[PDB]
């Protein structure tokens, strides 16, 4: 029933769905607030109290599919997180270049959220998009170098990483799982 | 029609110089190199009077003198015809490929800061560098890329035509 | 696995072996009609016979000789340069046969050799799978030197990288 | 140096770990001492396995296979120290003390990516140890080279030696010595050179060309020039399918001088050959192979088994394949006291219709012979078949290079389209068939060259199709004088049939339905029958081991059959031809005597060849 | 001047790192995927460099020989930034250009285009042997025994006269142990026969390739080449310095897979389209109508032509029996049946194909010939028309008229698929699968 390319791993659009199902800070451009003198929102998979209390030009916290849906309307503009600034990305780049053995303390959804906000929020960034995408590509490349260095330690027992992103888990999942499964199969056949 | 397909050759009939200003035809017959060295500048000014800013297309113009009234074969060339215009009938047997040649040769003296001045190539023998403009001795010389001009060069072996030679004799090669 | 078709072709390969008993009536093993098998007969049989013919038999019925695919020459060639070795010309399913030989004959040195070989060609497999053209000779000659399970792993990794490339790079 | 000494003790530890090399050095030394001093000399070389050094030190193994200039001379120094410490000889010679060749290294084992070909030798493999495979071509003459000069001073009475270094001799780069002998000493006044104590090595240049079967589409085979060290000199003849292991090195200024300012020429690249492998033309014979050979020799139809074992894909021509079998194991040669050279090499001319698989039998006897050289009617010259005189590059001297017909000595020549030689090539070929030696008198050179080789040739008639009118003149377009030197003139007719034609049709459709083992279905290619390496071992065993002699019970049959064949295109040479068959069948039986069963088979085969039976 | 050089290096570094089209850094990904397969090269489109900055385009196109090594240094700096972690090797790269410019013909190449990037087209007739040029040289002084290093870029330098410690006049030698080398392949280019001038001959022009551009073309292909038109002095009148072209880029749709290795370099969507064509229920009629659309009739001839173009399968037997995997077709008939037009169309359609005559042929011309090298005075075999058509199609026009000694040198080349030549002291069996 399940397709062969969705058998033992997630597709990247399922990762997009998973990271669309998080809260995010946002600026409404419409007023749905009841004054002292309109059907309610009434959702069942997220808290609708922050969406019922939606005030124009304020900071609220809504789920990301609502964020993208309202950005398509341009009724509400998505605010980038703290780590999507040039200074914080430069700090992450310096941490990557400082400790070669350890990955930086980036969020798990740092590639997928960046792609979503680049392709959907082209006028919602205080810093320019240009150097932001340059630093995103630099962090992606240095994380690729670190996972290429760490792949020399493919052990039969176990293998650990600290702060690898979910999209990088789907980058490296079938290769690592198949190679370690066959290494374990070789050693378990080697046991008496 | 020089400007029409961006040609650089301006044909001049020698009979036109014979009809009007025959002193100019005599000066061209006696001293052809300096006369053409004036004539190319004259033809370039005459082109720029009709086609302004033509120097961007072709920096130098050239003139092909046509119909010299005296035709000399290769057997009849003597010492009196040197440094003069000759009209020679012959067949081309050997043609070499196109070769780039330095129109102006310039070199860098290694020991001195001064550079050697650009000298025009006569396409017969190389320019003999006896000394430098700052040091009166020979030194290492190599071509600078500051001002380089390249022109096409090709030798042909002009054998005399076998219908033109006396019957049974040998041809001549120039 | 029962239904693994790669395992079915792995069991279909023939191994050299020696007959230990004088067994009449099995002349169709060596394509003869009716020849009884003499004592100490050298013959190539498929693995689905000789895997448990060496078990049942004390002296078992069939002795499994060391084949050319596990010889000292092949072991030394693997130990020298694991990357540019052409495993496809040796056997198309060398690794599954290696796993079955290790499970049958518990050899520790062969286990270390095949583990080290799998690690070194897995590095090069990952290097060729992560490369997406916007095919080179240096990758396709290595695809010419790959096994069926190894090109299966390469296909999984390469379609994973290509699908996430088109997801990240366009809608 | 310190790192040099460190690699010296590392290789000393390696030689201490594996004591087989010490035993081999001891065996070489005691063999040299027994065969030299006391009432054919083993040289200074050892067989180093890369695999045995790989489990010891992988750093030294990578140093040998990657940067061998800093790793092979320390191993040379360590091996020389071990050979000096192992040797315990009293009262040595002065030439033995002064001139000692250091113990060179010869390498075996798997190479991986470094095992290469002359086409794929490229600039990334320079200064690396590589193994190449290819045809030997253009062997330079053996010429000595001075590496150490020993001089004597009589005013002081002292011997001064000077070491001489070359780019090819030393893997490391030293300041080159201009090869001028020292005229005088700085303190010893006049110096006299003492030849005999000076050290000279043999120098030879060969050219390894790529094997032409591995050439790609549209490209000519490439070549490299390989220097041969003095132990390996004269191991290789042209046409040898050699495997050379050596350091791929580049030398010379190579246009980097100030005179060559903008010349785009490259550097001269060579291989300093560490070892040379034949790659087994004379295969070694294990005792199991000898047991198989002597077991199958006792069978009554070993001639039939070895006949249909030759080319099972070819249907028919069974007597022709029997003659091919007797051609590969050619008969005994007898050299008389007065000097008459009696030919023991049977030669076969096959004339007939197109698509009777004569050229396919030529290809089969090309592949399955120990030494085989092919040639074609319009692709041969008479000078190009025997020998051609040319200059040599490293000598500046004129010399011969052997052609096709001389390089196949003690082998076979596979001539295709023999009916259409140029007459110049016909003169040279007829000269070899009547003389077996070629006389070259040109370029100031008066030389004779031996060619004791067999000839199998294929030809068409002068018409498009062979006539059944049995005309003697329309068999071949060649003269009958060249027909006379051929022992077996087989003629084949592609007569049009139904049943036998269906048999040949089903046989070639069974031939096309073959799939080579270990290859995928539908992909491009990248009653007892013995195997063809076993057949080659049988042929080699019969060739070197047994020399048959001739006995009367074949002789009465032979003279009766000759009288029957002649008195009832016949030549007296046919008698010798029967001998060239008969003892050849003795080489099938491996007996040193010839019996009646050889002579009857000889008479039957010659009656098939002439009359058609 | 080094400030301008490092400004150029930094600017082209910023061109690599900062180029982005449709949310994609194409050149950083190209460099990463080129490093990951150990293909140390970067292919740059000229349109992209113009769209980034036209000032950089004039800096490239004005004096290319003095700035292409600076761009090489910038590419190696980007590569060491990308694939090497700092404070926790890679050789020099190669910049390969792609241009969509109008093709300058060989006869119009003259002194105006000296030291300028030109794009041309032609036919390869000869590829030489690979020669080992040097990049890194460990230069040793013979007297004071100190070792310096000279870095060589292969554009437009020799051994210097001072040892840089009297020490000696020319005290330098070269240590070959610690020297790095790259490849260099010489090519000879013949111009396109459709674009030759009137009444003249096609002029052969000598060209050079370095590093990964070597061994990319078989002789006989039709290729478009972008590269600089530089001048080198030759050992062979006055001021004659012979011209050549240093190749920066090779493109050829007719030629595939460089030297043939039976390798699958076709792209994946083109492979799927080709699979769709192989799944077509009437591809036979499509291939029949594809051959000679302007020739009426001759349907069986077109089917035989398609069978010739696809060919059979070469088989190998354990006894060495080699059987033919190609078919040879002879069209015998009246004039006006458009047989030679079918020959010309077969030469156009086939990837490897040559067109020959019967009158204009020779025995050493169709098969391989034995020629003499001028400098070494040694004989060598140069391939003929059936060597240039190896793995492909040879077409013969007026086969009835070629000489009786000339027809019969082809028998082994048609049937045995090999040419066995024993001439002038050279004996060999070349393969000719034609
Ligand atoms: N069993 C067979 N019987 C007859 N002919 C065969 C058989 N097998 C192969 N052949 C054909 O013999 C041909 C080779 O003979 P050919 O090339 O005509 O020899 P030559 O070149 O000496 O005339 C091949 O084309 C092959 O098709
Ligand atoms: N069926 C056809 N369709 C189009 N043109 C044709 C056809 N038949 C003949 N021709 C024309 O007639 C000429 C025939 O020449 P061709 O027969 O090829 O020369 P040859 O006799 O040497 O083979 C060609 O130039 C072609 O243009
Ligand atoms: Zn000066
Ligand atoms: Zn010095």
């Amino acid at each position: 029933s399940l397709p062969a390319h969705l058998q033992q791993t997630f597709s990247p659009e399922e990762i997009q769905f998973i990271v669309e199902n998080e809260p995010i800070k946002i600026f409404p451009r419409i007023t749905t607030r009841q004054k002292i003198r309109h059907t309610r929102w009434q959702l069942i998979t997220t808290d609708d109290k922050a969406l019922n209390n939606m005030v124009a030009m304020r900071s609220t916290e809504v789920v990301l599919w609502i964020a993208l849906l309202l950005k398509q309307q341009s009724k509400c503009s998505i605010v980038a997180p703290q780590w999507l600034t040039t200074k914080e990305l430069d700090r992450k780049i310096q941490y990557e270049k400082t400790h070669p053995d350890r990955f930086s303390e980036l969020p798990w959804n740092w590639l997928v959220l960046a792609r979503i906000l680049f392709n959907k929020a082209k006028d919602d960034f205080h810093d320019p998009i240009h150097e932001l995408r340059g630093k995103i590509q630099d962090l992606r490349e240095i994380r690729q170098i670190k996972v290429l260095k760490g792949l020399k330690y493919l052990n039969e027992s176990h293998l650990q990483l600290d702060n690898l992103s979910l999209l990088e888990i789907n980058e490296l999942r079938p290769f690592i799982t198949e190679i370690m499964d066959k290494l374990r199969e070789i050693h378990t056949a080697s046991l008496t | 029609t020089l400007g029409e397909m961006n040609s650089e050759s301006l044909e001049v009939n020698y009979r036109h110089l014979a009809e009007s200003k025959a002193i100019l035809a005599l000066f061209l017959a006696k001293c052809p190199e300096e006369m053409l060295k004036i004539f190319d500048l004259v033809a370039m000014e005459a082109t720029e009077l009709h086609y302004p800013d033509y120097a961007r297309i072709h920096s130098e113009i050239h003139v092909r003198i046509s119909d010299f009234p005296t035709i000399y074969s290769l057997r009849e060339l003597r010492e009196s015809n040197l440094s003069s215009l000759v009209r020679v009938t012959g067949v081309v047997t050997r043609r070499t490929g196109v070769f780039p040649q330095l129109k102006y040769v310039k070199f860098n003296c290694l020991k001195c800061g001064s550079i050697l001045g650009p000298f025009f190539q006569d396409s017969n023998e190389e320019i003999r560098i006896s000394f430098c403009t700052n040091c009166k001795s020979k030194g290492p010389f190599r071509v600078n890329g500051e001002k380089t001009v390249y022109r096409n060069y090709q030798r042909v072996t002009l054998q005399e035509a076998p219908g033109t030679v006396p019957p049974g004799r040998l041809p001549r090669h120039r | 696995g029962y239904y693994d078709i790669d395992d079915v072709l792995a069991d279909g390969t023939e191994f050299p072996c020696k007959f230990q008993y004088d067994i009449p009536g099995l002349g169709y093993l060596e394509n003869n009609p009716g020849r009884p098998i003499t004592k100490n007969t050298k013959l190539s049989l498929p693995l689905w016979l000789a895997r448990i013919l060496a078990i049942v038999g004390p002296v078992p019925f069939v002795e499994l000789l060391p084949p050319d695919m596990f010889s000292t020459k092949v072991m030394n060639a693997i130990k020298t340069d694991p990357v540019a070795l052409d495993l496809h010309s040796i056997n198309s399913h060398f690794f599954s046969l290696a796993i079955k030989w290790i499970m049958l004959f518990s050899e520790k040195e062969l286990a270390n050799v095949v583990s080290e070989l799998l690690l070194q060609r897995a590095q090069e497999l990952n290097h060729h799978a992560s490369s997406l053209s916007i095919t080179n000779i240096a990758t396709s000659t290595f695809l010419l030197k790959l096994e069926e399970m190894e090109k299966e792993i390469y296909k999984k990794s390469h379609e994973s990288y290509k699908d996430t490339k088109r997801w990240m790079f366009k809608k | 140096d310190a790192v040099f000494g460190d690699r010296v003790r590392r290789f000393q530890e390696f030689l201490d770990t594996f004591t087989s090399y010490r035993d081999s050095v001891r065996s070489i030394q005691v063999y040299n001492s027994n065969n030299a001093a006391n009432y054919n000399i083993l040289p200074h070389r050892i067989i180093i396995s890369l695999d045995d050094l790989r489990e010891f030190d992988r750093s030294f193994w990578s140093g040998i296979l990657v940067e061998p200039a800093y790793f092979i001379p320390p191993a040379e120094k360590a091996l020389t120290d071990l050979a000096d410490s192992m040797d315990d000889v009293p009262h040595p010679n002065a030439s033995a003390v002064s001139s000692r060749h250091p113990w060179k290294l010869s390498f075996k084992g798997s190479f991986g990516a470094h095992a290469l070909s002359p086409r794929t030798l490229t600039a990334q493999h320079l200064n690396k140890l590589v193994s190449v495979e290819g045809i030997v071509t253009k062997t330079s003459l053996v010429r000595p080279k001075l590496i150490r000069s020993v001089h004597y001073a009589a005013k002081t009475g002292r011997f001064h030696y000077r070491d001489y270094t070359d780019a090819t001799t030393t893997l490391t780069t030293r300041i080159p010595t201009p090869a001028i002998y020292p005229t005088e000493d700085t303190e010893g006044n006049k110096l006299t050179t003492e030849y005999g104590y000076s050290t000279f090595i043999d120098h030879q240049r060969i050219t390894v060309q790529e094997m032409p079967e591995m050439a790609p589409a549209g490209q000519l085979p490439r070549s490299i020039d390989v220097i041969l060290d003095d132990d390996l000199v004269d191991k290789t003849k042209p046409g040898d399918r050699v495997n050379v292991v050596g350091v791929f090195k580049s030398l010379g200024a190579g246009g980097m001088n100030q005179s060559n300012s903008n010349t785009l020429i490259g550097f001269k690249t060579l291989i300093l050959g560490n070892t040379v492998y034949p790659l087994a033309a004379r295969q070694m014979l294990t005792d199991f192979d000898i047991r198989n050979i002597n077991k199958l020799s006792k069978k009554k139809d070993i001639f039939d088994i070895l006949s249909q074992s030759l080319a099972p894909s070819i249907y028919g021509h069974d007597h022709i394949k029997k003659a091919i079998l007797l051609m590969l194991m050619g008969g005994v040669e007898k050299n008389l006291e007065n000097g008459s050279h009696l030919r023991g090499d049977i030669n076969i001319l096959m004339v007939g219709d197109p698509s009777t698989a004569k050229s396919q039998l030529l290809r089969f006897v090309l592949n399955t012979a120990s030494l085989a050289i092919a040639t074609t009617g319009r692709g041969s010259s008479g000078v190009g078949l025997t020998a051609a005189v040319t200059t040599d590059r490293e000598t500046g001297e004129r010399r011969l290079e052997a052609g096709a017909m001389v390089l196949a000595d003690r082998g076979v020549v596979c001539i295709d389209e023999f009916d259409k030689m140029t007459d110049v090539d016909r003169v040279a070929i007829h000269e070899v068939m009547e003389q077996q030696t070629v006389t070259i008198a040109k370029a100031g050179i008066h030389t004779t060259l031996n060619a004791r080789c067999s000839v199998i040739a294929a030809a068409n008639p002068v018409f498009g199709q062979y006539d059944v009118n049995r005309d003697p003149h329309q068999n071949i377009a060649l003269p009958d004088s060249l027909l006379s030197r051929f022992d077996l003139l087989f003629v084949v007719t592609d007569d049009i049939n139904e049943i036998r034609d269906r048999s040949i049709s089903e046989h070639v459709l069974r031939t096309h339905r073959y799939l080579p083992p270990g290859y995928l279905e539908g992909e491009p290619v990248r009653p007892k029958l013995v195997t063809i390496p076993f057949l080659r071992k049988y042929v080699q065993y019969a060739k070197e081991r047994v020399i048959p002699q001739l006995t009367q019970e074949a002789i009465n049959v032979i003279v009766k059959n000759y009288t029957d064949l002649r008195n009832d295109p016949i030549t007296a040479r046919t008698l010798e031809t029967l001998i060239r068959l008969a003892t050849a069948h003795a080489k099938v039986r491996l007996s040193k005597t010839v019996n009646k069963v050889d002579a009857k088979v000889a008479a039957n085969l010659l009656r098939f060849a002439l009359l058609g039976e | 001047n080094d400030d301008d050089n490092t400004e150029i290096i930094k600017s082209f570094k910023n061109f690599i790192l900062e180029f982005r089209l449709d949310s994609q850094f194409i050149y950083r990904d190209q460099l990463r995927n080129n490093i990951l397969v150990k293909n140390y090269s970067l292919t740059v489109n000229m349109e992209h460099l113009i769209g980034y900055n036209e000032d950089i385009y004039k800096k490239l196109s004005d004096e290319p020989s003095d700035i292409i090594p600076l761009f090489e240094t910038a590419i190696t700096q980007v590569a060491k930034r990308i694939s090497i972690l700092s404070r926790a090797s890679l050789p020099t790269f190669q910049l390969i250009l792609n241009s969509n410019a109008n093709q300058i013909p060989l006869r119009d190449l003259d002194s105006e285009h000296v030291s300028k990037i030109v794009r041309l087209s032609g036919i390869i007739i000869s590829t030489s042997v690979l020669s080992s040029r040097a990049t890194y040289l460990s230069i040793m002084c013979r007297n004071c025994r100190h070792t310096t290093s000279i870095t060589i870029n292969n554009f437009n330098v020799s051994l210097p006269r001072s040892c840089l410690s009297n020490c000696g006049p020319d005290p330098y030698i070269i240590i070959h142990e610690s020297s790095k080398f790259i490849d260099q392949q010489f090519l000879k280019l013949q111009e396109i026969p459709e674009l030759v001038p009137v009444g003249e001959m096609p002029r052969n022009l000598t060209m050079t390739c370095d590093r990964y551009l070597t061994n990319k073309v078989i002789p006989g292909t039709r290729v478009t080449i972008v590269g600089i038109y530089s001048i080198y002095n030759s050992k062979n009148g006055v001021a004659i310095r012979t011209p050549y072209i240093k190749i920066l880029g090779i493109q050829s749709d007719v030629e595939t897979s460089s030297i043939w290795n039976s390798v699958t370099m076709f792209t994946e969507e083109e492979e799927e389209e080709f699979l769709q064509l192989s799944r077509n229920p009437k591809l036979y009629e499509i291939l029949t109508n594809s051959i000679a659309p302007s020739i009426f009739g001759n349907e069986d001839i077109k089917k035989a032509i398609v069978c010739l173009l696809m060919g059979g399968s070469k088989k190998i037997l354990p006894d060495g029996m080699r059987l033919r995997g190609d078919i040879n077709v002879l069209l015998l008939g009246d004039p006006g049946t458009a047989k030679s037009q079918l020959l010309k169309f077969v030469e156009k359609v086939s990837p490897i194909a040559v067109y020959t005559s019967g009158k204009g042929s020779s025995a050493a011309g169709l098969t391989a010939s034995v020629q003499r090298d001028p400098m070494t005075r040694e004989f060598y075999l140069e391939g003929g028309a059936m060597v240039l058509a190896d793995g492909g199609v040879v077409c013969i026009d007026e086969f009835d008229k070629m000489r009786d000694e000339d027809r019969v040198a082809i028998h082994e080349a048609m049937e045995q698929q090999t040419i066995s030549i024993a001439k002038a002291g050279i004996t060999t069996v070349l393969n000719s699968r034609t």
